[PDB]
């Protein structure tokens, strides 16, 4: 708040107008709040364990009246903590710990309970558990669980008008989708007759439904119908005529009462003759017998002498049929009202193609639909039925469901019942029917408020409740037969089939997947990601990978992988939050009258929908007043220019659209977004380097992007650093921070050099330096890829922008050797390669250091255990773990057997298994870990090591307590000098008896207790810590079936940068370095100063991304201002010099956000800042709010550099000039990792597999290359066909021709003796294996 | 057949085979017991369906492997698949023999040869040297043969330089589409884990340099490096199947150096003089005393073929360029001197080496090529042109022509709110005018960027193509296009939403100039389904040509 | 069209590539169908020399001494 204390090291230059409002919230939200709800005791239903429990349970048998019902659950600690979870390789869990209630009611009750046993604590399953960075360890590594986007449970209209029958007429359809639980399908048809289907079932007469719900077909006409009240009186025929039910249709006859005509025959009646109707209140009119030729009667009606059916519901009338029903007495006939434009007579309709008749026969018709071909039965459809769509077991529409439904059927309820109800079904049929009726519309799918957002947490609640399913089960089937105390909900309950269902999930699932971390910008945005497509759901369709009006906001436009699945991914945007219900809802600012409100707005997809927002670039001031009197603004679905005073909210910040990945583009306005996708595709590619760089153009997001990811170390609390090594820093926490008892300080643990996802290198640094005061949110320590706090993914570099001599050809890039020598894009990998000691039916494996066949050379790098020692540096085919496996009576042949005799060697009974060192790769074994059966004796290497790791221990373990104490110790000192102070007579005595003196009558004699209590504690907890530590040391690993034991080796490769090794720009920028060139050759200007990459100005106007050239620009300026510092600084001009050229960098002309120093401290804090500005002066560009030329320019000003950005150049090898400029300046460049010795492969003649003779890798050395049918094509159009022959014969399937032809390869007769491929020699015996007689004839 | 840690693992064939067998011998079984009817029928009945399993399944009830939820493959599936048969069809068999990695540039290659790595070469040839190494006598026998390469010893990387020399490989990249899509290199010993490759072949095989990686694959039989020296030799097929025209152009890079060096400008060091030829002209530029464009009379003697087979020759005094006179230099022979006479743009300069072709031959129109290409890349490189953001300019008059075509939108929409005009008719008509905008913008800032070196001659004025970087890019053809320039200088067009509308307020601003927002967003749906439809439009075509080769 | 003409073919073994494979081996079994190479697509399958190209002189060279004495 005006500036922090890591903030005072470097201060990062900012352009750009608009105040921020609104800050980047957490990162990580979605990811970490999500889990937080499911495992969380909610005194409630919300969802969670508890909720989940509450839903299955209480379990009780049938009628036996035993009941086991769910008392509460609890997370035991955990087995073993993170980092030991992850290097023995189990799963990272909490043991879940549920008090469980078992009554047994009396045999013929009054209901009361026998005996009711109480099990403390049943233990069901492992849950695993989210580290404090959202990611779970599955086995020993890294993941993180997708958020899945869905269709959100509720009722969804749509149109499908078009592809069906080709003769337009659309169609109308009605979906009900449940979170769990049957799907209900109403669908109308080319003739108006109204269908539903369960599931994608075979369809059926939607009517037939409604019979299932106990409706006579009088009330479903009765439901959807409306009453024509027909009456003879005096004789002859009257009716009731509504003055509306004349609109839309042509008088059909004299239409006459109270001695007024008032529409003739032929004539349409319009608003002018209803009005006539509606004023003048006609009531009744006389209608002509016939007039119901075609209208339906409602109820049934019978002629009550022969009390026989004169005519049934739902049947068409006619002049003959009103003549026996006339005569029959009935004054009062119901008919239908129909009308083929308002309200259409449908269902009526629909009624003469079902099937059925009554409830049974219905739910009859229903069964047989579900399972055909066995008999129905009554007990049987009944309860099928009511368990379909009626039972809260099988049925839940949940909150959301209900709510979207209810809120959909505009219904006033919010949250209801999670099950469908007659009102429900007989409710969506008629909005479906409204929709056809042209009142109502349909929604649409892509649309973010029918998209609902899971995570991590929803998922498990429902693997979870699977267990709970699949072992309620169980509870019953035992809970039949049960003997009355023995049993106990222990012998039950199981654990593996709930344990499982969970297991299964986070073990493999499409959801659950390697964190992408060789990067930390990798890690948070894989912890930010949405999927349309995954498990439950679709796994053409085009419409849903488009972008939407309502991504805006939610979900990034530019960042989306380019390919397979376009648009199918997206990202989380910036500011982006899963709603209380699940939805995407963004930040806004709330604009009363004519001020813009610095109140935040969360609008979810639909609420947005009716506001007008304004646009986050406008210009307001002073009391925050639109400047223009009409400001850019979008309201429902679109933006045109809106009134002074008419918005109601504006966008926060000008970053809101994009995402994290985007808003790390400098100049991104100015990049197209095919390249803008590319680019910020590419940045999570980059992999760290050896010296953390950091960019010198930037947005301002890496210090977020570096802290929110964990990749960092920040500080917990403020005060100085006690202590500072490169392996952990100890702060003294400040007495405001600090809670009364245990006092304390801070221990902070570095991670050192160890291994990535990806096999890179993760290594925290400190970053702060001995007795340096830190304060609370500051970096303690950088990680990977951070520098300072912020985040460097790649080095910046000096770019020269010219075609030189073809080197840049495509985007291939021409790099110094200043590039390699200085080795800045060095990457450092750690691989880690294992050796197996298996069981064969032969015997054991052995990993003794004897192998058969190997000099004392081979055998020098391995100890007496045959483990090759820590820090010996390998290479290729080097032997890290000696190995050798039974195989006895090699069965030799007449030549190997006199060579035996000649040379006298003992061939053994062992076979060489050993891990050597994967070819062409080298580097240094920083670690080896030995992992034992239990029960097998520990070998000399693997002893040595365990009493390493217990030693190792108990000095990590002491040093703790040790720090502890004293800073405990220097607390009380402070306490007992208050109220009794003795400087120099209380430190004498030894420091172990100070506790005994007591204080004077106050409140810090209950402060000297409290450290007391915190002390005896500490001591003690150490202990128990030690000791916990030790058993798990000297435990016998777990291991598989048949592995005796395993080493692990861990090799630390430090590869440098090569010819084939890509690398990219933030703006969409590929390249190879192409050649590596001395520096000598390198073109240089007038200063003599070489340029680092020579790029081709060629892939600049074609792709169109010019930030990259601003972002030269820029770079080259920033440059400037350190270049500038850094002669001050040589020259050591004074703190007086330096303070007005620095205060000058950050003023920049006018109308920026950045204000400044000459607050800070003249002296001690201004010269370090300048120190750290002299590599270059680091510079932000907002990511729309950016910089502009003309700042560009006159920073380039204050550097003493041209405007033009461009400078003479020479080439090096002839000296001479280069005519015209070229653009020279500094780009930030990152180093993917595709590095071209991780992709290059060759193979003559490997090893091949068993089904099909066929080129296979099984050393790593890869199989050969795949030849084609596209490949094949091309060999066919040329003539070749010898080179098509060999290629599909003698050099892959043939098992004799490789043979054949390998001997004559080296015996010098290049011929091939190809025979037949084995492939096809296969498929004529699977031919023949069936009935089919396949020969090959003739000769 | 088993695997580790002693689980085994075998075909479904089995799973179905073991039932049909029992249920048969249970059957045999039922007939000596002498079952009643009921039982024999549905024995027989469930041996039928056991075979129908075996045979084809699918075409009963399905049946499901054992304790696995999955339906066991039949033997019908194993023949069968998708689509037809897995054995021939993509893809395709594994080969012996190969290798691939990631590709740099290579200029110094001659048109017929690539960069290969030190290393997949001698894995690659493997066999080669060994028989090379004890036909010789370096080693032992083949065992040792194997040790010394398996050693890399220094002697054997001088028997792969013998084992490589005449011995081609063939290269291919990943969507092969013509026939283009494999052709055959002579290798050349490469420090370095990337394959080198001569730039004009990229263009057939349109492989970038971004990090397309590319196969390498073996000619083990003599008829096979007969048929890839003879066939799929790169400088055997110059020329594309499907139109005669030559698919070995030069490229980007290349055309914008041969571009800088037959342009002139106005007035340029040593205009006006005169030189005896070529020769001199070259010794004027590299000294430093001509300027490369500059208008000059040179002796050239030029060759035309016009006698019967014959080459007939004209000496004169050309009115050139300094640069054209170097350029001469590498023309053979029979072509007329009036072919670098032009600008020489990449239009021109692929028809130059179309007419080489058709007069001097195959032989003529390789070794040519690759000197078009050397001094392609040389010039350009001497020319330090480069793309600056001041070489982006946007004319003087936009801010006025948007704001008169604004005016024309206002008063449409004054005609819609007075009923003069409809929905539609409106709309239509803004689309119109701002479309009117966009010409106007864009036939401005051409004009102003085109032609706009104005320079001096001894005189007071003269105006020229002008030399700024970005346009001479397109003029050449190297880069870039009339359309592309338009969007960064002048306006850049009209988006359109989702559903195939187009937006009535076009995007009024370009890259040069910032996209805000709404610009911004609006553009990404222009952006996301230009990805998608390359990306499926490129598997659509595909799929043709896979109907195209089977009918044919 | 196309892909209807490319649907007949003489050599059995062509059609089972890209057709559907189960119908077109019952058909030809049934009619005892006798296919003679002679094409591409089978030769490849088989593993012979392409009847086009280099191979063309080949199976020229085979096939008049096949039907002759
Ligand atoms: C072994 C593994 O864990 O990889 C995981 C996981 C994606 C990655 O590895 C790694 C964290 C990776 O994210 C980064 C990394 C650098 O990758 C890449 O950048 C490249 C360029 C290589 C991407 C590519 O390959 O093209 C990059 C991320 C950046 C982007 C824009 C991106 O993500 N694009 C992307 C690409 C995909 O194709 C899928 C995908 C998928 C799901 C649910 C996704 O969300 C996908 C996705 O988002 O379902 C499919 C059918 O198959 C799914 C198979 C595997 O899942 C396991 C998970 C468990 O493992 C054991 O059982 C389980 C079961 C599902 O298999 C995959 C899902 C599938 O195609
Ligand atoms: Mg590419």
């Amino acid at each position: 708040m005006v500036y922090s204390y890591t903030e005072k090291k470097r201060i990062r230059k900012d352009f750009g107008k608009r105040p921020q409002v609104l800050d980047v919230p957490y990162l990580l939200s979605i990811q970490l709040d999500s889990f937080q709800k499911f495992i969380e005791q909610d005194p409630e239903g919300q969802y969670g364990l508890e909720a989940a429990f509450r839903s299955v349970f209480p379990i009780q048998s049938y009628s036996g009246n035993s009941e086991l019902q769910y008392v509460s659950y609890r997370l035991g600690e955990p087995v073993f903590d993170v980092q030991e979870c992850q290097i023995r390789g189990v799963t990272y869990s909490a043991p879940l710990r549920v008090k469980l209630r078992l009554v047994i009611y009396e045999r013929e009750a009054p209901e009361g309970t026998v005996k009711d046993i109480k099990e403390q604590e049943v233990y069901m399953g492992e849950i695993p558990l989210m580290t404090d960075n959202g990611t779970f360890v599955i086995n020993g590594t890294e993941r993180v669980i997708v958020s899945q986007l869905h269709r959100s449970p509720g009722v969804f209209f749509d149109s499908d008008k078009g592809k069906t029958h080709s003769s337009g007429k659309v169609l109308y359809n009605a979906r009900i989708i449940p979170y769990r639980g049957s799907w209900l399908d109403f669908e109308f048809d080319p003739k108006d007759n109204l269908f539903v289907r369960i599931d994608r079932r075979r369809k059926l007469p939607a009517t037939i439904i409604l019979r299932a719900l106990n409706y006579t077909t009088e009330q479903i006409l009765d439901l959807f119908f409306e009453k024509v009240i027909f009456e003879i009186r005096d004789n002859k025929l009257q009716m009731e005529l509504v003055p509306e039910r004349l609109r839309g249709e042509t008088a059909s006859f004299d239409i006459e009462a109270n001695g007024k005509v008032y529409v003739e025959k032929g004539r349409r009646i319009t608003a002018r003759h209803i009005r006539q109707l509606e004023k003048d209140d006609v009531k009744l009119i006389e209608v002509p017998v016939e007039y119901i030729a075609g209208k339906v009667v409602a109820k049934d009606y019978i002629d009550e002498s022969t009390g026989e059916l004169i005519c049934a519901a739902n049947m068409e009338l006619s002049l003959d049929l009103l003549a026996k029903l006339s005569q029959s007495g009935h004054k009062r006939i119901e008919t239908l009202f129909t009308n083929d434009l308002d309200h259409g007579p449908y269902i009526s309709e629909t009624l003469r193609v079902d099937p059925t008749n009554d409830r049974l026969s219905a739910l009859v018709e229903i069964y047989r639909m579900m399972r055909p071909g066995e008999p129905p039965t009554r007990e049987a459809a009944e309860s099928l039925f009511e368990n379909l769509f009626f039972s809260e077991d099988r049925y839940d529409l949940s909150a959301v469901g209900r709510m979207k439904f209810n809120r959909s059927l505009l219904r006033e309820e919010i949250e209801g019942s999670g099950i469908l109800s007659k009102d429900d079904i007989i409710d969506v049929m008629k909005k479906l029917i409204d929709i056809r009726n042209g009142k109502g519309e349909v929604d649409d799918i892509d649309h973010l408020g029918n998209r609902r957002i899971r995570s991590v947490g929803e998922m498990a609640e429902n693997q979870f409740r699977v267990g709970l399913v699949r072992v309620e089960r169980a509870v019953k089937e035992r809970l039949s037969l049960g003997d009355l105390d023995t049993l106990m909900p222990q012998d039950m309950i199981n654990a593996k089939p709930i344990s499982a269902a969970v297991k299964e999930f986070f073990g493999s699932s499409q959801l659950s997947q390697f964190m992408d971390q060789n990067n930390p910008l990798s890690e948070i945005t894989h912890k930010r990601r949405i999927l349309a497509l995954g498990p439950g759901g679709l796994t053409a369709g085009f419409e849903v990978r488009d972008v939407h009006p309502t991504h805006y906001g939610r979900v990034c436009p530019i960042e989306t992988p380019e390919g397979p699945n376009i648009g199918l991914i997206n990202s989380l945007s910036v500011y982006a939050q899963t709603n209380e219900y699940g939805f995407l809802e963004t930040p806004y600012r709330k604009v009363t009258d004519g001020v813009v409100t610095d109140e935040i707005h969360y609008l979810s997809a639909i609420e947005e929908g009716n506001y007008v927002i304004a646009q986050a670039n406008s210009n307001l001031d002073e009391e925050g007043h639109f400047v223009e009197d009409l400001v850019t603004c979008r309201s429902k679905g679109e933006s045109s220019l809106f009134s002074r005073d008419q918005v109601d909210y504006m966008d926060v910040s000008t970053q809101q659209v994009v995402s994290v990945g985007a808003s790390l583009i400098p100049f991104l306005e100015h990049d197209d977004a095919n390249r803008a996708l590319m680019g910020a595709n590419m940045q999570r590619q980059a992999v760290p380097t050896l010296r953390a760089d950091k960019p010198l153009v930037g947005t301002g997001m890496e210090r977020a992007v570096a802290v929110d990811s964990g990749v960092t170390a920040v500080a917990k609390r403020g005060g100085v650093v006690q202590y500072v090594d490169a392996s952990r820093i100890v702060i003294k926490v400040n007495e405001d921070e600090m809670y009364p008892g245990e006092a304390g300080i801070d221990i902070y643990n570095l991670t050192k050099y160890t291994r990535s996802n990806q096999n890179t290198c993760i290594n925290q640094m400190p970053c702060v330096s001995l007795g340096e005061p830190v304060e609370r949110g500051d970096v303690l320590a950088d990680g990977p890829s951070t520098d300072l706090g912020e985040l460097a993914l790649g080095q910046n570099m000096r770019v020269a922008f010219m075609p030189w001599n073809g080197y840049n050809f495509e985007d291939s890039i021409l790099v110094s050797e200043r590039v390699v020598q200085e080795d800045r894009f060095t990457t450092i990998h750690i691989q880690e390669l294992a050796c197996v000691s298996r069981d064969t039916k032969l015997g054991p494996e052995e990993i003794t250091a004897d192998i058969p066949n190997v000099g004392e050379a081979a055998l020098s790098k391995l100890d007496e255990s045959g483990i090759v020692y820590i820090g010996a540096e390998v290479t290729g085919g080097d032997i890290l773990v000696g190995k050798v496996t039974p195989k006895g009576e090699t069965q030799l042949t007449p030549e190997e057997k006199l060579l035996r005799a000649i040379f006298g060697e003992k061939a053994s009974d062992v076979k060489d298994s050993s891990l050597r060192v994967p070819n062409g790769v080298s580097g240094t074994v920083i670690d080896v870990q030995v992992f034992t059966r239990d029960g097998v004796e520990k070998d000399k290497r693997a002893l040595e090591i365990e009493e390493m790791q217990l030693k190792q221990a108990k000095k990590d373990l002491s040093e703790e307590l040790q720090i502890l104490e004293a800073g405990l110790f220097s607390r009380i000192r402070a306490v007992l000098v208050a109220g009794g102070v003795e400087a120099e007579k209380l430190d004498k005595l030894p420091r172990d008896r100070w506790l005994e003196l007591g204080l004077t009558d106050e409140e810090k004699q209950n402060q000297l207790e409290q450290l007391a209590e915190q002390y005896d504690e500490l001591k003690h907890e150490f202990e128990k810590k030690l000791e916990a530590k030790r058993r798990k040391i000297t435990q016998g690993d777990d291991l598989a079936p048949g592995v005796l034991k395993i080493v692990k080796v861990y090799l630390a490769v430090k590869r440098r940068i090569q010819p084939g090794d890509k690398m990219a720009g933030r703006h969409g920028n590929k390249g190879v370095i192409s050649k590596i060139n001395p520096i000598e050759d390198m073109p240089y200007d007038e200063n003599g100063t070489p340029v680092d990459i020579v790029l081709n100005p060629l892939g600049v106007p074609s792709r169109m991304n010019i930030g990259q050239i601003l972002e030269t620009h820029l770079g080259m300026a920033a440059k400037g201002i350190g270049d500038k510092i850094n002669a001050m600084l040589k020259q050591q001009q004074e703190v007086a010099k330096l303070r007005e050229f620095i205060q000058r960098a950050y003023d920049l002309g006018a109308d920026v956000r950045q204000k400044v120093d000459l607050s800070t401290f003249s002296d001690e804090e201004v010269m370090r800042l300048a120190e750290n500005l002299r590599k270059g002066m680091p510079i932000a560009t907002p990511v729309f709010d950016g910089a502009k030329e003309a700042e560009i320019k006159e920073l380039l000003k204050l550097g003493d550099l041209p405007t033009s950005g461009q400078i003479r150049l020479y080439d090096g090898r002839t000296g001479e000039q280069f005519e015209r400029p070229v653009t020279v300046g500094y780009m930030y460049m990152l180093k993917l990792n595709h590095l071209v010795d991780d992709k290059m492969h060759a193979r003559s003649t490997g090893s091949y597999s068993l089904v099909t003779q066929q080129p296979l890798g099984g050393k790593a050395q890869f199989g050969g290359q795949r030849f084609g049918e596209m490949e094949v094509w091309a060999l066919e159009a040329y003539g070749a066909a010898y080179t098509l022959q060999e290629m599909l014969t003698v050099k892959s399937d043939d098992v004799n021709g490789r043979t054949k032809m390998y001997k004559n390869i080296v015996d010098g007769n290049h011929q091939m003796e190809p025979g037949m491929p084995e492939s096809f020699n296969v498929l004529l015996k699977e031919i023949r294996s069936l009935g089919i007689n396949i020969e090959l004839e003739d000769e | 057949v088993p695997l580790d840690g002693g689980r085994f693992a075998t075909s479904d064939l089995n799973d179905l085979y073991r039932r049909v067998i029992n249920r048969n011998n249970r059957l045999k079984r039922l007939l000596d017991l002498a079952a009643p009817d009921i039982i024999v029928r549905n024995e027989k009945r469930m041996l039928q369906e056991a075979v129908d399993a075996l045979l084809d399944n699918g075409r009963r009830g399905r049946a499901i492997t054992g304790s696995n939820k999955r339906p066991l493959k039949s033997l019908a599936d194993m023949i069968k698949g998708k689509q037809g048969r897995f054995r021939q069809n993509l893809l395709g068999k594994r080969v012996d023999y190969s290798g691939r990695s990631v590709i740099t540039v290579g200029p110094y290659l001659r048109l017929h040869q690539c960069g290969l790595p030190k290393k997949m070469a001698l894995e690659l040839f493997k066999p080669f040297i060994y028989g090379k190494l004890e036909l010789r006598g370096l080693a032992t026998t083949i065992k040792a043969a194997k040790k010394m390469v398996e050693r890399e010893e220094a002697v054997v990387w001088d028997i792969l330089d013998e084992v490589i020399r005449e011995h081609p490989v063939l290269l291919n990249r990943a969507p092969t589409l013509h026939r283009l899509g494999i052709q055959a290199f002579e290798p050349v010993l490469i420090e370095g884990k990337a394959i080198q490759l001569h730039p004009l072949v990229c263009a057939a095989y349109n492989a970038d340099f971004d990090g397309d990686q590319m196969a390498v694959h073996v000619p083990l039989t003599l008829e096979a490096q007969l048929e890839a020296r003879a066939l799929m030799m790169s400088t055997n097929n110059i020329l594309s199947p499907a139109n005669g025209e030559p698919i070995i152009v030069p490229s980007q890079d290349v055309v914008l150096g041969l571009y800088y060096m037959t342009r002139d400008c106005v007035n340029a060091k040593g205009e006006g003089m005169v030189l005896t030829g070529p020769k001199e002209a070259e010794r004027l530029y590299r000294s430093g005393l001509a300027s490369l464009h500059a208008r000059v009379k040179v002796r050239i003697t030029e060759y035309e073929k016009d006698a019967n087979g014959e080459l007939v020759a004209k000496t004169s005094l050309k009115d050139t360029t300094v640069g054209r006179a170097i350029l001469w230099m590498i023309v053979p022979k029979g072509l007329p001197y009036s072919i670098v006479n032009q600008a020489l743009g990449k239009k021109a300069i692929s028809k130059m080496l179309n007419t080489c072709y058709r007069i001097l031959g195959l032989k003529p129109t390789v070794i040519f090529a690759d000197q078009i290409m050397y001094t392609g890349f040389a010039y350009a490189a001497r020319s330090g042109a480069s793309v600056g953001i001041d070489d982006m300019v946007i004319p003087e008059k936009k801010h006025e022509i948007i704001s008169e075509a604004e005016a024309e939108v206002a008063e449409i929409q004054e005609q819609f709110q007075s009923g003069l005009v409809t929905a539609g008719e409106r709309y239509n008509k803004v689309i119109d005018i701002w479309a009117a905008a966009n010409d106007r913008v864009s036939k401005a800032m051409m004009d102003n960027l085109q032609t706009e070196t104005v320079i001096n001659r001894d005189g007071q004025e003269e105006k020229q193509v002008s030399f700024n970087s970005i346009y001479m890019m397109a003029d050449s053809g190297a880069r870039g296009s009339a359309a592309q320039i338009r969007q960064l200088a002048g306006m850049r067009g009209l988006m359109a939403k989702p559903d195939g509308s187009i937006i009535e307020t076009p995007i009024t601003a370009n890259f040069r100039e910032g996209l805000n927002v709404l610009q911004y967003f609006i553009s990404t749906h222009g952006a996301r389904k230009g990805l998608a439809d390359t990306a499926l439009k490129t598997a659509n075509s595909g799929y043709l040509t896979r109907r195209l080769v089977d009918v044919a | 069209g196309i892909t209807k003409a490319s649907l007949a073919t003489e050599s059995f073994i062509s059609a089972a590539s890209f057709q559907e494979t189960t119908r077109v081996l019952t058909e030809a079994a049934v009619a005892g169908k006798r296919d003679e190479l002679r094409g591409l697509k089978e030769n490849v399958i088989v593993g012979r020399l392409i009847p086009a190209g280099t191979g063309y002189a080949y199976h020229q060279d085979r096939m008049r001494r096949r039907a002759a004495g």
